[PDB]
RNA sequence: AUGUGGAACGGGGUAUUGAGAUUCUUUGUUCCCAAGAUUUG
RNA sequence: UCGUCGCAAUGGUAAUUCAACUUAGUACGAGAGGAACCGUUGAUUCAGAUCAUUGGUAUUUGCGCGGAGCUAUCAUCUGCUGGAUAACGGCUGAACGCCUCUAAGCCAGAAUCCGUGCCAGAAAGCGACGAGG
RNA sequence: AUCAGACGAAAAGGUGUUAGUUCA
């Protein structure tokens, strides 16, 4: 199972939920919701949308298909740096927060 | 194979015959209860063709 | 013929026979983990 | 309509779904509970793949509408003998427990709060005071009985319900001999069993319940059947909502409790599709009446991941947690 | 033929994504009235009645979990009456159903989706 | 070997036969993967993946004996499981483009590929690098229309399944053994064989 | 029907919304309170 | 008198199913045809439904969206199974020393019937159970 | 008599019978 993004919200997309477009160009797009999937149909540019992830990115108020065989030591570590870069992310985001609010 | 194939087999199941014995020592009783039992124009036909 | 149990796993070229029984995980914490190690 | 045998239709008095017919049970089998109450939690959508020979996705992940139900661990307070008469099958005598809670006591009072609340109070004196009485109602049972159903009473107190009547079902002990059921509910008298011990998420279970009240529309009793649970998730288990592939820690409540029921705190068991009825409703989740070998239910439940997202409202994401560092920090 | 009919998106006007030279190919008729994604149908050629397997569809097709997922549009794959591709080759996505209803039509078809 | 899955004799849309593995699909007949495991599966692994859930993703399977260069269609847990099934030896690699029926598109014959006039020049080199095998842009599906084989599989008529036009998705030419379906023509079976030095 | 009481608010959560507001829940406040009549037994 | 938890006199009944790919180009069949066979995928029509999730929602009169929930397979479930038999086929075996499905009988066997399951219950059908002097 | 009896489909069929007559 992977978690797909959203095209216009910039989000996670799970099974079942979203709406998931194919373009002549073999181009696939997700919407996280109605109202992306709306919003993706009326052209909306995603910078141009509050809302939107992508716009809270690029305006100063935010911050593998090769093979390869399956290793138990190696998913019990990637399992704990996942955690850690989590915190690491979220220490991060806190204190871009805090000097934009600054 | 060819032609007659189902009759060149036959020349080439036994219990048949026994059964065909059988049938026939009941043909009698059964032509009595089927006569007997018959109802509509069947049963005038085949009381005719006896 | 349609009822026989027919299982991948033990088709495989994975050195430790435990890991190949085993599944591994794919998502969390709403992360591909297949995807992502 | 034009099927007669929900015609003519009137709704169903009970709540509680009645189990009309309880499955058949011999001396090899042994001493166990056939049925225990549910609650409708929810019925979200949740991917699970599928080892089925011959499938068209045999090996292949798929989302199933499956369903999940509050399971308090019901408490088997009392018993009752009924003896095989030519007439019918007739109650001998019932056997209450000693201790009675208030909530099962409140249940024979309409009111609870008139003047004394006295629901087998007398009968409690009698109970401690000639235990001999209840020694021979045992005998007499033992003696003289065919069939050993068990009072139960719903632990309401751990759902988040307002209800404090605790629904009473006359479950019934199968298998075994009658002494040995008498025993049993003995043994067990003013004590809880949950249903992880009832039944075995394997077994095939045709959950019955009355369908809701449209506003004669709705409100009947019915017996969904063909039905496999897929997971008996216990309250205690935060893991109940992370399988394997999902090996992060989610509970089966998903964001934003249920709907119409709040947050799940006790046992439940997951499972396959609908039933009628409400949210938070009583369900009788009960054994099989036929030992059906479909392979639908000689597949085991092998679940990808539970979906944990926004109950009553909406929601996009599993669980808050990881949507936490997912989205920027708030302004908060 | 080969495989069994599902339930997903009778999407497949039916664009001929088969290079029968024809660009798309109004269902005339449903065979054996809608087709689902990969389900051959009777086809007449409407720019550019014969088999068309829609290789992609504009409805959302549930997937095998339940991922509905919808194509630019209903593009039906045109097939010949007796089961092959009528066209040489296949354009855009192609339906796994439409494989399973043609392997020569997935075969025709330069991408498969 | 010409031998029908079940019976549809689309043996190279099935299964894409390479020297090293027989990249088969999940879905088809269990005697007719055992009847391939018999002709060549113990040579070329002829395990049954249905990359991305489809039962002719052998027709489209981009991925040849030395490189299992499949299209990035196929399914990533599917292509990480064929990868613990198979061995590391094969190139496995996941062919992210347009053209996802890569495999149907790039006659990838282990000797020297062949893959579509339109197929894009860096896929077809990076599917040729996994291969081992010079990649030649040049129907659309080359593999699909011709059976391609370091062996030998001929050239379709413009024909191998009973005159069919898609030779590659009749038949399934591997280096090791250049399989067929069942309906492949007697006179075309002894051709590709001759073709195939057997 | 003298209480972990019930209920209404002060609210808050949930989501809605797309910086703002709203509405199941609340160790907060108060109302309510051994809450009266009728009916039989 | 008020409740608890049950038995069931009596009715009604449902799923009809096929359809298409394997199971099959399968045994058998010179071969064609095609069994047995096995799951899966769905679907014709109709029944009880949940209303989770989603679409609609629609005085939240909150902010076109639209909560809380309702309706909608438009999100989903979803429709049982063991005997006795009809025709017919047999075993036993007289009548009619044998023979003879039949006459005393029995078995196999229909989409048939009966029960099972389901829906109710007999406002005056009952049992156990707690609480008028 | 599994369509008893008590109150034309009727011609016949009865390996359905009860009694008797004739030839034997």
């Amino acid at each position: 199972m992977r978690v797909h993004t959203c095209y216009f919200c910039s989000g996670p997309v799970y099974p079942g939920h979203g709406i998931m477009f194919v373009r002549n160009d073999s181009k696939v797009f997700r919407f996280c919701r109605s109202k992306c999937h709306k919003n993706f149909k009326m052209k909306r540019n995603p910078r141009k949308v509050a809302w939107t992830k992508a716009y809270r990115k690029a305006h100063g108020k935010e911050m593998r298909n090769v093979p390869v065989r399956y290793d138990r030591n190696v998913i019990a570590t990637t399992l704990n740096a996942m955690k850690r870069v989590s915190q690491v992310h979220a220490k991060r985001e806190r204190l871009f927060y805090k000097k934009r609010l600054a | 194979p060819q032609n007659e194939y189902i009759e060149e087999s036959i020349r080439k199941r036994f219990d048949h015959e026994e059964r065909k014995r059988k049938k026939a020592a009941r043909e009698a009783h059964d032509a009595s209860l089927y006569a007997q039992k018959t109802r509509g124009i069947k049963a005038k036909l085949y009381q005719e063709k006896r | 013929a349609g009822v026989y149990n027919v299982e991948l796993r033990d088709k495989y070229i994975l050195q430790d026979p435990s890991w190949k029984y085993d599944r591994m995980p794919e998502l969390l914490d709403g992360k591909n983990v297949a995807d992502f190690v | 309509h034009g099927s007669l045998g929900f015609l003519p239709r009137k709704r169903a008095s009970r709540q509680r779904g009645k189990v009309k017919a309880f499955p058949k049970d011999d001396a090899s089998k042994p001493v166990h509970l056939t049925a225990f109450l549910g609650y409708k939690a929810g019925m979200t959508h949740i991917v699970r793949d599928l080892d089925r020979p011959g499938s068209k996705m045999h090996k292949r992940e798929i989302l199933e509408a499956v369903t999940v139900i509050e399971t308090p661990p019901m408490v088997v307070v009392g018993v009752v003998g009924y003896v095989e008469t030519p007439r019918g099958l007739r109650s001998l005598t019932t056997v209450w427990a000693e201790h009675l809670s208030e909530e099962v006591k409140r249940r024979f009072y309409k009111n609870w709060f008139k003047s004394k609340k006295k629901a087998f109070t007398k009968y409690a004196k009698k109970y401690a005071e000639s235990t001999q009485s209840i020694n021979r109602e045992l005998e007499r049972i033992k003696k003289y009985c065919s069939v050993v159903r068990v009072l139960a009473h719903t632990q309401i107190r751990k759902t988040p319900l307002a209800q404090k009547k605790a629904h009473l079902m006359e479950i019934q002990v199968n298998g075994g001999s009658v002494a040995d059921k008498v025993e049993w509910a003995r043994e067990h008298f003013e004590k809880t069993v949950d249903i992880k011990s009832t039944f075995e998420q394997n077994e095939m279970i045709d959950v019955i319940g009355v369908t809701r009240g449209k506003g004669n529309a709705g409100y009947m009793h019915r017996t969904q059947l063909n039905s496999k649970i897929y997971r008996i998730g216990a309250g205690d288990d935060a893991k109940n909502a992370s399988t394997d592939f999902d090996a992060t820690e989610k509970r089966i409540t998903p964001m934003g409790g249920f709907v119409r029921y709040g947050v799940v705190e006790n046992d439940f068991v997951m499972l396959n599709g609908a039933t009628p009825g409400p949210v938070k409703r009583v369900l009788t989740l009960r054994k099989s009446l036929l030992t059906h070998t479909s392979r639908k239910a000689l597949e085991p439940v092998s679940l990808k991941w539970i979906d944990t997202a926004s109950k009553f409202g909406h929601g996009r994401f599993q669980t808050p947690a990881e949507a936490k560092q997912f989205l920027g920090t708030l302004k908060k | 033929a080969s495989g069994t009919k599902y339930r997903m998106t009778l999407g497949l006007i039916m664009n001929c994504a088969d290079n029968s030279g024809a660009k798309n190919l109004y269902i005339v008729s449903v065979f054996g009235p809608a087709a689902s994604c990969g389900d051959m149908v009777l086809a007449t050629v409407k720019k550019g009645i014969m088999p068309a397997i829609v290789v992609r569809q504009r409805k959302a097709w549930r997937r095998k979990d339940g991922v509905y997922l919808y194509f630019e549009d209903n593009a039906g794959v045109i097939v010949n009456p007796k089961g092959e591709m009528k066209g040489s080759a296949i354009t855009g996505p192609v339906a796994k159903e439409c494989a399973d209803l043609w392997p020569r039509i997935a075969s025709n078809a330069g991408t498969v989706v | 070997l010409r031998a029908q899955f079940e019976n549809s004799n689309e043996i190279g849309v099935f299964s894409n036969l390479t020297n090293s593995y027989a990249l088969v699909a999940l879905g088809g007949s269990e005697n007719f993967y055992s009847v391939f495991e018999a002709e060549l599966g113990d040579v070329v692994p002829v395990v049954h993946t249905t990359i991305g859930g489809t039962r002719i993703i052998g027709r489209l399977t981009c991925g040849n004996r030395k490189g299992l260069l499949v299209p990035s269609s196929t399914t990533d847990n599917e292509l990480q499981h064929l990868r613990n099934s198979l061995p590391d030896p094969v190139k496995i690699q996941r062919v992210d483009e347009r053209l996802s029926a890569l495999g149907n598109i790039v006659a990838c014959n282990d000797y020297v590929a062949l893959v579509h006039p339109d197929i894009e020049r860096e896929t077809e080199e990076i599917i040729a690098d996994v291969l081992d095998v010079e990649v030649f842009r040049q129907n659309v599906l080359t593999g699909s229309y011709c059976a391609l084989s370091n062996q030998g599989a001929l050239v379709h008529p413009r024909t191998i399944n009973r005159g069919s036009d898609v030779i590659g998705a009749g038949l399934v030419v591997n280096d090791w053994c250049a399989f067929a379906g069942l309906d492949t023509t007697a006179t075309e079976l002894a051709v590709c064989e001759s073709i195939f030095k057997l």
